[PDB]
């Protein structure tokens, strides 16, 4: 996660997207209904 | 025309509007931005394509879909944006430097707005620093968002509408709860008063055991339309994708 | 006075050494990380980072703490 | 009966031992420091914005 | 913790320190501010600069 | 009191078609499944069919592309619409409301299948013959 | 850059939940207990709890 | 503007800044003499207790943590079913468990955390001793989010 | 389809003492909650039938005492205890786990 | 919005009558983290703000 390469595929329309970019949702805390959840951010960027 | 939950609303707390962004595109080489919001753009109230106005989602127990025109949208990022095009679920404009995106709608004096962060930044193609493409200059390979309304940059998957609960539809009398569902539409109830129980009432129906009205629900069966795939709704029992609708402006 | 929500930081990822620590840090704001050991001497530390990056932290037998954002304060103890 | 040792001033830790009186069963003896407040007196000398 | 006064709880007698080693993290003075402490050698009252 | 009326029957010719009606009264109508059973003279009873609370319907299988349930929650009524009527379907139709109408479990709470019917109607008498 | 998507959410607000596994990229799925989310009617439950 | 870092982060020792009244919690530094006058009754004569008639130990795979990072198995014959106070009689090495329930025969498995690479401690059960004697290996972990339980 | 059976077809009985009807299933009728969907009915002539047990243990409000239901898996019997005049009828067990719901084919009780 | 001055202005029809005066209005923030806006997830913690 957060490098380059975090998320693979054999190709654009492929479906078999592979990625592993440290996603991990969290509780959720307002009253409201919500997803609350936190990532790193995408490594293409930070090569880019 | 669903409506969810904008982290900024008008005046300064996260509240539900039918024009919440969720996610901003911003790649073009001329700086044009692609918005998608939770409201259409370029129909009418069918549905059918009428350019010079929009439907959007009701503020009301009945929930109907509602409308407006475009000469009262208006997008802004650090001053007034140039709106570009505009497609059922999509906008795109061009907007100054910023550091976050407000789509607001002035119904006159019923002004509703959202707001999400996106640094958006000026950029340039080439090796120099410019303000504005030059009248002389070299012409150079670049990609810019393409104003035609009938482009297609992808997909996006919709299904349909999953419950939607509302408390008018409910009532307390006498430590009694009863429904009351609006005229001619059959609306699906449940709720455990004790023991489980459900059914549909189109009429003011009384319900037994029930002690508090907190302890059940009621909606109507809007099956007749299809919603994105949004993250601030509770979707139906099968989420089966049942459409996809063209992602315009494709970054040529 | 009343409350306000504020943002919880992205958890960095602890890397880890012969008695210390590595954490991978990333935040797309300044975000304050503050740490301080727990002996005698408490040579606390404090400073902004955006972006993202690693810091390197000698952990003693008496340990070390640190907060993150606004997350609440963390201890370790070196073997 | 009294028995005197010297517990580490660490909070949370169990710290344990066994008193053994001359003849009778020897009894288990556990102190936890359940928490600890360093509190000095202070004078208030004026206020200042 | 003085060595003096003591802990009961309605049988248990007991008396503890005085610490080994005397400490404390506040300097011989102080500022409060809205929960923060600080270590400031603020001027004594009455010297305004 | 729990209550249902049936009505609508009487004689028919085969080939025929006729709409039975069960009225129900003393309960919340629109939170149960309602059931058509059949008895006729000198045989056991016979289930016929039934609609959901979510007007859901299944048949037994003698009954199919001629029989039809319909419920209005409104008026608190399930109907039966039976059509090409022949010799056996002469019998008494009882309206037959279920105690219960599903159970819950930890993974949610279900429908129309039950355990017993509390409370039958009267029973309405449908006499095919030429 | 990858886009997120996270799909609409579930409850089954007294019954029990489960996250199964599906194929998707980077899949991460989780199960919380007392929630009682509103949406817009200011409750979307029976069972609190 | 110039405020720099309150204390909340520079009180050394680890221990947490409190305010009204201004308080350091939970600091944890030197070392507290402690004396207690125990109430008579809560002794039990010892023709009481369970005397164990042997007791053999036998360490298991221990290895020198801040954490119950080792075990053991004390192998005992008993004349009565009690329950005996278990304790270890080094500064090195502390136990789990306080009083186990013994029988006339069995045997009972214990944990404990020790400092030393070699485990050569004295236990006690029901006052009687025996020498526990092993090798602790290094830690594997780097850490543990937990004090060190001994020095 | 769950085919269900009733023995003995026809019980003669006489007052004071008691009696019993065995029901056989082709096959289980628990349910995912364990409850075991098998109920007993009595049908008086000229009367719609009329609940005495459900959940095969259980029975039902203002059912006399002298019923009780007994069984498990697929093999299943009501007992009446002390048998009375206005016991004559014809009892039904049946199921509702299964779709269609099936009933047994009943036992007619007369007094010997 | 943040700024250097505060303009105060009457716009009686074409009557425009403004005070500007300096001031270094800097946004702020609460927490040990910048940020633009109050997220809609997070620490609820203790501010202080002028009461509507």
């Amino acid at each position: 996660p957060g490098a380059f390469g975090d998320i693979q595929a054999s190709s654009l329309d492929a479906t078999d997207i592979v990625a592993r970019t440290d996603i991990r949702l969290l509780k959720p805390s307002v009253k409201n209904i919500h997803v609350p959840y936190t990532q790193a951010v995408s490594g293409y960027e930070m090569w880019k | 025309p669903y409506l969810g939950f904008c982290p900024y609303c008008r005046h300064s707390a996260p509240c539900f509007s039918p024009i919440k962004i969720e996610n901003v595109w911003d790649e073009s080489d001329d700086g044009s931005i692609r918005i998608q919001v939770s409201a259409q753009f370029g129909y009418n109230q069918a549905g059918t394509a009428d350019v010079t106005k929009f439907r959007y989602m009701s503020f009301d127990h009945d929930h109907d879909i509602k409308e407006d025109s475009m000469d009262k949208i208006a997008i802004s990022t650090s001053g007034p944006c140039r709106r570009l095009g505009h497609k059922g679920y999509f906008l795109l404009a061009q907007c100054p430097p910023g550091d976050s995106v407000t789509v607001s709608i002035t119904s006159g004096a019923s002004e509703n707005s959202c707001t999400v962060e996106k640094k958006i930044r000026r950029k340039f193609v080439g090796r120099e620093e410019y303000l504005f493409p030059p009248v002389h200059g070299k012409l150079v390979k670049c990609h810019v968002y393409d104003h035609l309304k009938e482009t297609s940059a992808g997909y996006i998957t919709m299904h349909r509408p999953g419950p939607h609960a509302y408390k008018s539809y409910l009532e307390e009398a006498s430590g009694e709860v009863y429904i009351k569902p609006p005229s001619g539409k059959n609306v699906t109830y449940e709720c455990k008063c004790g023991d489980y129980s459900t059914g549909i009432v189109s009429t003011r129906t009384k319900m037994n055991g029930c002690t508090k009205a907190k302890q059940c629900i009621a909606y109507k069966s809007d099956q007749t339309k299809w919603v994105f795939n949004s993250p601030d709704l509770i979707r139906h029992t099968d989420h089966s994708v049942q459409g996809k609708l063209h992602i315009p402006f494709r970054l040529t | 006075p009343t409350v306000c929500p504020v943002p919880l930081a992205h958890t960095p990822t602890v890397t880890k050494w012969f008695k210390g620590i590595t954490l991978h840090l990333t935040a797309t704001r300044p975000t304050l990380l503050t740490t301080r050991k727990l002996g005698l001497r408490a040579d606390a530390t404090a400073e902004w980072i955006t972006g993202t990056t690693s810091r390197n932290f000698s952990v003693g037998r008496e340990g070390l703490e640190y907060v993150w954002g606004n997350h609440e304060p963390v201890r370790v103890w070196a073997q | 009966f009294e028995h005197a040792t010297t517990v580490p001033n660490v909070p949370g830790i169990p710290y344990k031992a066994l008193v053994e009186r001359a003849g009778y069963a020897p009894l288990n003896l556990e102190i936890t420091v359940v928490s600890s407040e360093l509190t000095p007196s202070t004078n208030k000398e004026y206020v200042t914005c | 913790v003085n060595g003096v006064t003591p802990g009961s709880s309605r049988d248990l007698k007991v008396i503890a320190g005085p610490i080994s080693a005397a400490f404390s993290p506040f300097d011989h003075k102080v500022v409060i501010r809205k929960g923060l402490v600080y270590n400031y050698d603020f001027p004594e009252y009455g010297a305004m600069k | 009191e729990v209550q249902l009326v049936e009505s609508g029957g009487g004689l028919a010719k085969p080939g025929g078609s006729l709409r039975l009606s069960c009225a129900a009264s003393g309960f919340t109508f629109s939170s149960y499944a309602m059931h058509w059973v059949r008895q006729a003279p000198g045989k056991g009873l016979e289930w016929v069919s039934v609609i959901s609370s979510h007007y859901s319907t299944y048949y037994a299988d003698s009954v199919k592309g001629r029989f039809t349930i319909s419920r209005d929650n409104s008026k608190n009524t399930v109907s039966l619409q039976v059509n090409s009527l022949r010799a056996e379907d002469t019998a008494v139709y009882y309206c037959a409301k279920v105690g219960r109408s599903g159970y819950c479990t930890a993974s949610g709470c279900n429908a129309l299948l039950f355990d017993w019917f509390d409370v039958w109607g009267p029973g309405v008498l449908v006499t095919v013959s030429s | 850059r990858f886009h997120t998507v996270i799909p609409s959410p579930q409850v089954k607000c007294c019954g029990s939940l489960e996250c199964k596994a599906s194929s998707k990229a980077d899949y991460t799925c989780r199960v919380f207990g007392g929630v009682y989310p509103f949406m817009w009617g200011g409750a979307q439950c029976f069972c609190d709890s | 503007n110039n405020s720099g870092r309150p204390l909340q982060e520079t009180a050394p020792f680890g221990c947490k800044i409190e305010v009204e009244p201004l308080r350091a919690s939970n600091c944890a530094y030197g070392h507290i003499p402690i004396s207690i006058d125990i109430p008579d009754a809560a002794f039990v004569r010892s023709s009481e207790s369970p005397t164990i008639l042997e007791v053999s130990c036998t360490v298991a795979d221990c290895i020198y943590s801040a954490d119950f990072g080792g075990s053991l198995t004390l192998q005992y014959k008993a004349d009565r079913e009690g329950h005996c106070p278990v304790h270890s009689h080094s500064t090195t090495a502390v136990l789990k468990e306080a009083t186990t329930h013994v029988t006339a025969v069995g045997s009972i498995t214990l944990h404990f955390s020790t400092s030393s690479p070699q485990a050569n401690f004295i236990v006690s059960l029901c006052g009687k001793k025996t020498t526990c004697n092993a090798e602790c290996k290094p830690p594997a972990d780097h850490i543990i989010g937990e004090p060190h339980k001994v020095d | 389809d769950v085919v269900m059976t009733q023995s003995p077809l026809s019980l003669p009985v006489t007052p004071g003492q008691p009696a019993s009807i065995s029901c056989r299933s082709s096959q289980s009728l628990v349910h995912s909650n364990g409850n075991t969907s098998l109920s007993w009915y009595q049908q008086k002539a000229g009367h719609p039938p009329r609940l005495l047990i459900y959940q095969v243990s259980n029975r039902y409000s203002g059912v006399p005492d002298r019923f009780s239901g007994t069984g498990a898996g697929t093999d299943f019997t009501l007992t009446i205890s002390r048998v009375e005049t206005e016991d004559v009828g014809v009892y039904y067990c049946g199921q509702g786990a299964h779709l269609p719901p099936a009933f047994g084919q009943g036992t007619k009780v007369e007094i010997k």
